[PDB]
């Protein structure tokens, strides 16, 4: 994240640490106690799918105090129409072999229904970004869960604001084209996450841009209201042998 | 009232019906009020609210 500021502890408890033999992958949100929700492109160039850990209640990559709870990854469900390399339909979908327990420190974010995401989310106009990515472009990864305050763009506006790949209907862009603020390639899979009336919602996964907080530049996003009905469907679908699975979109 | 419109005044999920008629929902984890619109949770950690801040109020 760059431009952010450190999240305090607890208050992004829905955040998730993805990790590949130890090493930092990527984020991703916990959508209820077994499922976790990140980005397609996060899993291009996994070669032992078994090695693949989440963690939750994490904050401090620096220390253990003991609120952390990690999982094995027993699924990763990824749609039949992302490609590979590409920017388009940018989700996966996770289960863990176990559930995480929730506490003050681990809570999942509410996947919200189509129809209000698409008529009443869509229009907040600020949302949350999080994760522990890179703090600049070409710099060091944050040892803190960063986050930070994204505006959100028709894509209209954002194609008008800009200044190559297309912005489709699975996308939104978000953030600031000044240089200052942005998600960056670490925080990819983490969420977007929109408050309404006393509840917060996702709405998008970091997923791309040109760089991180390029100038003339917005941060692009896995437009979530896209998959709602993918992912709901799945969550009640009996777990397959091995570990990736391809599911037909839509 | 629309769900299009404000909401239709729901706090969470909301359905149009035949004519007139509107239904709010809620997540699992909450249940809705007496007055039609309002969700309240109904389990220690519900989705989407942050543990920390609820009891810091
Ligand atoms: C599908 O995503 C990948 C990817 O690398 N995503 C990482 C990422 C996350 C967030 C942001 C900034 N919000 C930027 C990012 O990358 C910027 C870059 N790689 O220059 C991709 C693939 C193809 C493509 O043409 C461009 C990106
Ligand atoms: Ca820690």
């Amino acid at each position: 994240i760059v431009g952010g500021k450190v999240c305090p502890k607890g208050e992004c408890p829905w955040q998730v640490l993805l990790l590949v033999n130890g090493a930092q992958l990527c984020g991703g949100t916990l959508i209820n106690t077994i499922w976790v929700v990140s980005a397609a492109h996060c899993f291009d160039k996994i070669k032992n799918w078994r090695n693949l850990i989440a963690v939750l209640g994490e904050h401090d990559l620096s220390e253990h105090d003991g609120d952390e709870q990690s999982r094995r990854v027993a699924q990763v469900i990824i749609p039949s129409t992302y490609v590979p390399g590409t920017t388009n339909h940018d989700i996966a979908l996770l289960r863990l072999h176990q559930p995480v327990v929730l506490t003050d420190h681990v809570v999942p974010l509410c996947l919200p229904e189509r129809t209000f995401s698409e008529r009443t989310l869509a229009f907040v106009r600020f949302s949350l970004v999080s994760g522990w990515g890179q703090l600049l472009d070409r710099g060091a990864t944050a040892l803190e869960l960063m986050v930070l305050n994204v505006p959100r763009l028709m894509t209209q506006d954002c194609l008008q604001q800009s200044r190559s790949p297309n912005i489709t209907e699975y996308m939104f862009c978000a953030g600031y084209s000044d240089g200052s603020k942005d998600s960056c390639k670490g925080d990819s899979g983490g969420p977007h996450a929109t408050h309404y009336r006393g509840t917060w919602y996702l709405t998008g996964i970091v997923s791309w841009g040109q760089g991180c907080a390029t100038v003339g530049h917005f941060g692009v996003y896995t437009r979530v209201s896209q998959y709602i009905e993918w992912l709901q469907k799945l969550m009640r679908s009996e777990p397959r042998p091995g570990v990736l699975l391809r599911a037909p979109f839509p | 009232l629309i769900c299009v419109n404000e909401n239709g005044g729901c706090e969470q999920y909301c359905s149009d019906h035949t004519g007139t008629k509107r239904s709010c929902r809620c997540h699992e984890g909450y249940s809705l009020l007496a007055d039609g619109v309002s969700c309240t949770p109904t389990v220690e950690y519900p989705c989407g609210k942050i543990p920390i801040l609820e009891k810091r109020n």
